[PDB]
């Protein structure tokens, strides 16, 4: 996807989902016998994501003004946004779209929790 | 799943259980108070209605004014709902009545069903035991803004507190100035034809017998709130016991899991 | 008191006097409940209609 960004073009990458990636990384490490951390995860299962998600950028004019936009996906168990990985990634990103079965099954689709959901780039990233 | 989530759910339940177990007792604080104004009410009924009993006062058949009484305060079982029943039941045998609602819960119970009928509405009611001053002014506004004394029939609706354990939505008539005159045995009385005794006695009665309904409806409600909160805080108590088991398990599995996590972190 | 009030109001006006000139010593808890009210009223048509005045 970076090729597009690096040559005056614009890509949009979707990581569906990053939860499963994190599970894969924990497997490697445990089998490499690298010592585990919180929830049996590697000691830097934040850096994993933080380095990945910093690669989505908007380049300067001197670089051709190209862009990589990212939409990572994370999956929660019972809506627990307090959990290790969901928190890690909430911290990395520029905002979040929260989806809820409670709203979904009430007919509301997409099940976007309007209160919690923000796009910090905001009205600067939106048609006038 | 999370100890935090279970901690909050256990607190809001026990809190509910204080709220209801206190409203249960704030009711019993008010329970004796309720029987004072209840017998005193039924006592003036015996005193003030015995005239009309003796005059054989009945409805001139020559357009009704229906007055419903409850309260602004909810959480009292089916005080509001089954008075609304009996008022609808009555609104089938004469659909065209004007409705005056005293209390906010009977207002919206009836506003759901016959929103065209309600034509005046009294607020800030359930809070204390009922008074003549309230009655008389609501009465005064009934005469003024509603033209009560032009109605072929006037009806009061309230719940009559049969027991301490159950109540019964009842209905009572108010006879106007004309209706008092044309009663059969009205002549039996040497009312001085000078003052319009029929006008003043109507005005006095309208106020007086609204207060009797109010005092009675009030009492029955107190018992409904005593009984409803008796059930609520018992259910809540039952929830607490269950959740206290679920809290205690999650309490432990959260200690266990942290420890396994730590112990694993030194497997090397 | 015609082109104006009613017998029961006309009677409540005098009814406050007895209560509010009974020595404070025993103007009781329940006694003051009788001498003021919180009631409001709102007229209606079709949904609400006119203003919500005090009593």
């Amino acid at each position: 996807g970076e090729w597009f960004r690096d040559n005056g073009k614009h890509a949009l990458i979707v990581y569906d989902d990053l939860s499963k990636q994190a599970v894969a990384y924990r497997q490697l490490s445990l089998l490499l016998r690298r010592p585990p951390g919180r929830e049996a995860y590697p000691g830097d299962v934040f850096y994993l994501h933080s380095r990945l998600l910093e690669r989505a950028a908007k380049l300067s004019e001197k670089e051709g003004s190209g862009s990589l936009t990212a939409l990572p996906v994370i999956e929660t168990q019972g809506g627990d946004v307090s959990a290790y990985i969901p928190t890690n990634v909430i911290s990395i990103t520029d905002g979040q779209i929260f989806l809820e079965a409670e709203l979904f099954y009430k007919g509301i689709r997409p099940a976007i929790n309007v209160g919690l959901s923000v796009s910090r780039v905001g009205s600067a990233a939106q048609v006038k | 799943a999370t100890l935090k989530e279970v901690e909050m759910r256990l607190k809001s339940i026990k809190n509910i259980e204080k709220i209801t177990k206190t409203m249960k007792i704030v009711a019993s604080t008010r329970l004796s108070k309720a029987e004072k104004a209840k017998i005193s009410a039924k006592k003036m009924d015996e005193a003030e209605q015995l005239f009309y009993k003796n005059a054989e006062t009945k409805n001139l058949d020559v357009k009704e004014l229906i007055v419903a009484i409850t309260s602004d305060k909810g959480l009292c079982g089916s005080i509001h709902s089954q008075l609304a029943k009996a008022v609808r039941r009555h609104l089938n045998d004469q659909p065209n009545a004007d409705i005056v609602t005293i209390g906010d819960k009977i207002k919206m119970q009836l506003l759901r069903t016959h929103p065209n009928n309600i034509k005046l509405s009294i607020n800030g009611i359930g809070k204390d035991a009922p008074t003549f001053q309230e009655s008389a002014l609501i009465a005064d506004k009934l005469l003024s803004v509603m033209k009560a004394g032009t109605y072929p029939k006037i009806s009061i609706f309230y719940n009559d507190p049969v027991s301490s354990l159950s109540f019964e939505p009842s209905e009572k008539p108010i006879f106007n100035a004309k209706t008092i005159e044309q009663s059969p045995s009205f002549g039996k009385f040497e009312i001085d034809t000078d003052a319009n005794v029929p006008r003043d006695l109507f005005e006095y009665t309208l106020a007086n017998q609204m207060l009797t309904a109010m005092a009675q409806g009030y009492a029955a409600e107190i018992s409904a709130r005593r009984n409803a909160m008796d059930n609520a805080s018992k259910n809540a108590g039952d929830m607490i016991n269950r959740y206290s088991i679920l809290y205690n398990r999650t309490r432990q599995a959260v200690i266990t899991n942290e420890l396994v996590d730590i112990i694993t972190g030194a497997s090397s | 008191r015609k082109a104006g009030i009613s017998y029961a109001a006309y009677l409540n006006v005098a009814a406050q006097a007895i209560r509010s000139s009974l020595k404070t010593e025993l103007q009781t808890a329940s006694v003051l409940n009788r001498s003021q009210t919180d009631a409001f009223y709102t007229q209606y048509k079709n949904a609400s209609e006119p203003t919500p005045i005090t009593k």
